[PDB]
DNA sequence: AATCTTTCCCACGGT
DNA sequence: TTACCGTGGGAAAGA
């Protein structure tokens, strides 16, 4: 683990 | 008579105050050419930023010197460098950036590569100069055959920056770029993010902290998309080749410039990175009729991939306003090595001198990419030392004969023994 | 000839 | 409404 970030999750959809 | 050379006092004032003016050009690394009278716009549109505290300091100086806010306003124009092709105005009124949405390169230009040219000046006609972007590759149109790793410029390496865009039914008005605003990923029609695309090993876990691999991105590899500005990342994704409006699960060839891509959200029930107006979602794909090797994807789930670049230039009027443009701005990439220091970079000229702190060094110009200089004795910084007693760090700055200061993020340290 | 790259052509669905 | 316009698929031309 060397790269750092802030996780962002998208909302799920299916029609 | 020649203009005033920078004094040791003026340099000390600068080293303490440091109000630098920076010019940034964020653009794509490739561009498709336009034939006849058509216009095939550069996507993402090139963006120019006026960074640093120097712009406010220059504005206030001009106003105190008797300029209106209209005269103190910086003006910009962008176009294809070294061409008979027309320049277009950028609107910088009330913002520190502007995108060039309608740029294109005609087949009349027979060059295989070009640079963008940003012409700048203040509202009172004081010339700033001409800033070039990095080199952009001309394309007739993308190849329909698999990409070989021999053409490194048409491939994408792990740890490089890309832009991603989606277009609905060939309409220019529908173009939306993956972008991060207010801590959220969205699909902007006006702004675009430059995202690091990191290759991950298949066994790498989800987390804000992750290990990266080196190499060229291929379809079917696990990747991480991180905003180069905000550090915002999407979950681990699998980059997949788009054929018509399906994602191919079996394609493993190298990802090529301007190819259509699908981003399967790893370990989900067929969820693909997708847009819905300005909103970024994940949308479930439909299984293909009689085929397991492909999945039918949503309209907002195909993304064109394109490598992006950045040109950056920093300058300061060390002895106040000058007649000559501040351009071409020298850029220092590295430092090497009677003790000599070699500078490697761009836009070096014979009228530059290397300064170590407030101490001006004997400079030898070789070419626009190389410069050598005589390291001052430690006496220049510590009056009676004879040798390096304790480590002494000094900034390395390039200075023009008319007093223009070009800072580097590079220091030189006098090492003991 | 056969095949991939470059240039030319056109209409969908937008302003 | 008509007119005009990027864009992408595809045809034709070139290497």
């Amino acid at each position: 683990k060397r790269e750092h970030s802030t996780l962002w999750f998208p909302e799920g959809f299916s029609l | 008579s020649p203009p005033k050379r920078l004094t040791r006092e003026a340099m000390r004032n600068y080293l303490k105050e440091r109000g630098d003016q920076t010019v940034l050009i964020l653009h794509a690394k490739v561009a498709q050419k336009s034939y006849g009278n058509e216009k095939r716009f550069f996507c993402p549109p090139p963006c120019v930023y006026l960074m640093g505290s120097g712009w406010k300091k220059k504005k206030e100086q001009m106003e105190r010197d008797g300029c209106s806010e209209q005269e103190s306003q910086p003006c910009a124009f962008i176009g294809i460098g070294n061409s008979d092709q027309e320049m277009q105005q950028l609107n910088l009124e009330g913002k520190n950036y502007c995108t060039a949405k309608t740029l294109y390169i005609s087949d009349s230009d027979k060059r295989k590569h070009f640079m963008l040219s940003v012409k700048m000046f203040y509202g009172n006609s004081d010339d700033i100069g001409v800033f070039l972007s990095k080199r952009i590759k001309v394309i007739s149109k993308p190849s329909k055959k698999k990409q070989s790793l021999k053409n490194a410029d048409l491939c994408i390496a792990s740890g490089t920056k890309v832009a991603l865009f989606n277009r609905l039914r060939s309409q220019t008005v529908s173009t939306r770029y993956l972008h991060v605003e207010g801590g959220n990923f969205h699909a902007s029609s006006q702004q675009w993010g430059a995202f690091y695309i990191h290759l991950l090993d298949d066994d790498e876990s989800e987390g804000e902290e992750f290990t990266v691999r080196d190499g060229y991105i291929h379809y079917g590899q696990t990747v991480k998309l991180v905003c180069s500005v905000t550090g915002m990342a999407l979950p681990r994704l699998i980059i997949r080749k788009v054929d018509k409006q399906t994602a191919l699960l079996d394609a493993d060839d190298p990802v090529s410039q301007l190819h259509k891509c699908a981003f399967y959200l790893k370990d989900t029930e067929r969820m693909y990175l997708c847009l819905s107006q300005e909103r970024i979602i994940q949308f479930q794909a439909t299984p293909c009729p009689k085929e397991q090797n492909k999945e039918m994807i949503n309209d907002g789930a195909s993304w064109t991939i394109i490598s992006t670049d950045k040109a950056e230039y920093t300058f300061y009027e060390g002895m106040g306003p000058v007649l000559a443009p501040v351009t071409p701005v020298p850029v220092v990439e590295s430092l090497q090595l009677v003790a000599m220091l070699e500078l490697t970079g761009q836009n070096f000229t014979p009228n530059l001198r290397v300064w170590f702190g407030d101490v001006e060094a004997e400079t030898m110009y070789r070419c626009g990419e190389s410069m050598l200089c005589v390291v001052p004795d430690i006496s220049a910084f510590r009056e009676g030392w004879r040798w390096v007693r304790q480590p002494v760090q000094v900034p390395v700055t390039l200075v023009r004969n008319d007093g223009v200061i070009y800072s580097t993020s590079l220091t030189f340290t006098y090492t003991p023994e």
